[PDB]
């Protein structure tokens, strides 16, 4: 779930509050449309599509679904003890979080005017 | 059907685009949090609860479900040929568009810092 997903982000991006990724570019946080503005915003796009692929499974809601994961040292791991849905949602978050650690953060791309920037 | 919801907003508030609602307050756009900040925003929050309810229906994907309705001279009507899911979702969007056309649009509430406004 989200509390799990954001706990992941805290794991690989300790020097930044998750709120920083709640309204970034055209795809981070919000619903998403238009063209990404940077690698980070692109990360979020992939996370969006990942979740939409996780809905293809009966009664599978990424946002509300709970899974089992571990954040040790800076490593994320989704435990084998996961059914199909959880296993996929977790993997989605894991990849998203890791993508957040490498992508550079640009402040000019935070809380931007969507109507003018995304389309 | 996120698209049909856009047509509805236009069918009631021709003077604006959904973009004006894509990033407004704490709840319009997508993920909500904090205090509604506004009647208009309150509309969006209610719109979320509505989807959360509609999502209890088996395999109902509010965002992608294509429902049946018609917009005639400002009037929104969800038609009967819809099934449980389509019917529920159509009604949500339908009530949001009305709630929209009824609430005042505060430009100061467009693009705010969720970090320092929606805690
Ligand atoms: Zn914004």
């Amino acid at each position: 779930n989200t509390y799990q997903f954001k706990n992941m982000i805290q794991c690989t991006v300790p020097k930044r509050s998750w709120w920083d990724f709640a309204d970034y570019g055209c795809y981070c946080g919000r619903g998403g449309s238009g063209t990404p503005i940077d690698d980070l915003d692109r990360c979020c796009q992939v996370h969006d599509n990942c979740y939409n692929s996780a809905r293809e499974q009966g009664g599978c809601r990424p946002k509300q679904k709970t899974y089992s994961y571990e954040c040790k040292a800076g490593t994320l791991s989704c435990s084998g003890s996961n059914n199909s849905c959880a296993a996929t949602v977790c993997d989605c978050d894991r990849l998203a979080a890791i993508c957040f650690a490498g992508a550079p953060y640009n402040d000019n791309n935070y809380n931007i005017d969507l109507k003018a920037r995304c389309q | 059907n996120r698209w049909q919801f856009k047509n509805m907003i236009s069918c009631t508030v021709p003077s604006r685009s959904w973009w004006d609602f894509a990033d407004y307050g704490c709840y319009c756009g997508r993920g909500g949090s904090g205090t509604p900040v506004d009647d208009l925003d309150r509309c969006c929050q209610v719109h979320d609860n509505c989807y959360n309810e509609a999502e209890k229906i088996s395999g109902c994907n509010p965002r992608f479900r294509t429902y049946s309705y018609e917009c005639t001279a400002g009037t929104l009507t969800c038609t009967g040929r819809n099934n449980a899911c389509a019917a529920s979702v159509c009604d949500c969007d339908r009530l949001a568009a009305i709630c929209f056309a009824g609430a005042p649009y505060n430009d100061n509430n467009y693009n705010i810092d969720l970090q320092a406004r929606c805690n």
